[PDB]
């Protein structure tokens, strides 16, 4: 029984670490999206000129 | 998946464990039935029926 519980805990820890690094990559993706929106604003400024 | 395969309680451990238990159960059932039969014979002798 103790071995089973330990193995389950180890699996949970591994899942958490993987989720952490995926979250970091998501941060980067969202920053890139913001940059794209800024570029669109620049295009609009040129058209208005 | 790789972590799951290297677990202490992997598939092989459970398979061997339940196979050994199945063999033990199979023999123990015969032993217990023989014991119950001799107990019934003792009761029959006691009641003379």
């Amino acid at each position: 029984s103790m071995a089973e519980h330990d193995d389950a805990d180890e699996l949970t820890t591994l899942l958490l670490q993987q989720g952490m690094e995926l979250a970091t990559q998501s941060i980067r993706i969202q920053q890139r999206t913001v940059d794209e929106v800024d570029a669109d604003i620049a295009v609009l400024a040129e058209s208005r000129r | 998946l790789e972590l799951l395969q290297r677990k202490f309680t992997n598939k092989a451990l459970y398979s061997w464990m339940r196979g050994k238990l199945s063999a033990i159960y199979y023999q123990f059932f015969d032993l217990t039935q023989s014991f119950c039969l001799m107990a019934q014979e003792a009761l029959r002798r006691e009641l003379t029926d």
